[PDB]
């Protein structure tokens, strides 16, 4: 699994 | 600019249509046109700008990673020489990616950041500045790599300072900023301990503030906290 | 043309890289350049050409369908007037889609089809011609819609005649041609009975020939037969 | 479900 970065609010 | 003749409101309306159609290059061009009208962006408009370019650059980054991996295998011992094509095409995608990052950074510098006075807008844009310098850093290999990394660090740091002073620990922009700055530490700045410390402190301070939130705000905050937790699980 | 300075083999190599990177616009531009070198295409090269443009136009068709649906709702009774933007943006996507179809049809006409003498290549290209006229027909609403539909029909019909004479009933190109001609009947030509009859006869004649095939050919043929069966299930 | 058309060999 690839680390998360911040998702888009939309 | 090709969007100069279209009304600002029509650009925003079409950005939303392009989003529904998953046409993110079009969406980004519409939002670039809306920014270039010169008025500040609302919270929703900032999110439309961010979603469009995130998706565009996300596709380029994914493609660059595929090509870079192929190129690295081609340079292993015992690999058959295939000519310059892999490098050429990786450079093509890389140049297009850099162009998108430069475009976004140019919008922030002319003149989104200097007009942004509220904490929510100023932190949002500074996070974006850190993000797009981080994407430049992912592909940087030359004499400017250190300066690119420091530009990302500086933008994130200013955003963190403002967010800590002006926003609650559960604010989703503050949380996503800390998430991305922690990824910067982990895989750009070679500082995994700093990445882990930031992710944990961010999670723990948000946990302690959840009790202040409505049900809908609780949902928004816990969603990003779970991403911090997932990264901590991956990293420890 | 921008690919005029690149070697044919380098274009093919980069088309394969773009495929791996899911960069289908790049893939299509590389294969257009390879076609424009003027030499016939091998079986693999024909498939690279087809995959690239199928993916490009598939994204445009999906987007056009989203926008057309929004536009249709906007023209219902009691819908609030939102201005020309929905129509404008649907027309933009539609025009880009038509341009891609015209590009593909132009490659087939100059000069892929006229040089294609073997059944496998000639049927492949005529199926493609039918496909891209069918995609034009999906968005056509004016005085040329009937002529567009008849151009698709004619290309498919010539491909069917050759395929029936020159190829076994299990050949995957023959099967995919019949599948697409059956979809043409069902949703373009308003002939669902013809669509169902073609799908059933195609399935049944392939079933009876499976016994002649190796394990790998059996897998290739049954895969497309299952798509015919799925359409029959949907349609009956 | 949307009807199938022919997939790409590749
Ligand atoms: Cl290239
Ligand atoms: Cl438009
Ligand atoms: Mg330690
Ligand atoms: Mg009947």
């Amino acid at each position: 699994k690839r680390r998360w970065s911040a998702p888009e609010s939309r | 600019g090709a969007m100069g003749s279209m009304e600002r409101a029509s650009l925003i309306q079409k950005a939303k249509l392009a989003e529904q159609a998953e046409r993110y290059e079009d969406m980004a061009a519409f939002m670039k046109g809306a920014v270039e009208k010169g008025e500040e962006l609302s919270c929703e408009e900032r999110n439309l700008l961010s979603v469009a370019y995130k998706n565009v650059v996300g596709g380029q980054r994914a493609a660059w990673r595929v090509l870079s991996s192929i190129e690295q295998k081609s340079n292993e011992e015992g690999s058959e020489e295939k000519g310059p094509e892999v490098r050429e095409y990786r450079e093509k995608v890389e140049t297009e990616l850099q162009g998108v990052c430069d475009t976004v950074l140019g919008l922030l510098d002319s003149h989104l950041i200097k007009e942004a006075g509220d904490a929510e807008s100023r932190v949002f844009y500074l996070k974006m500045k850190g993000d797009y310098y981080r994407y430049l850093a992912e592909v940087a290999t030359g004499d400017d790599k250190k300066r690119i990394i420091d530009s990302a660090r500086s933008a994130y740091q200013e955003a963190m300072d403002i967010s800590k002073k002006e926003m609650p620990p559960t604010n989703p922009i503050r949380l996503g900023l800390a998430l991305n700055f922690s990824v910067f530490h982990y895989e750009i700045a070679n500082s995994p301990e700093e990445a882990i410390s930031l992710a944990k402190t961010t999670f723990d301070e948000a946990m302690a503030d959840l009790h202040t939130l409505s049900e809908d705000s609780y949902k928004d905050s816990t969603l990003i906290m779970q991403l911090l937790r997932d990264n901590l699980t991956l990293w420890t």
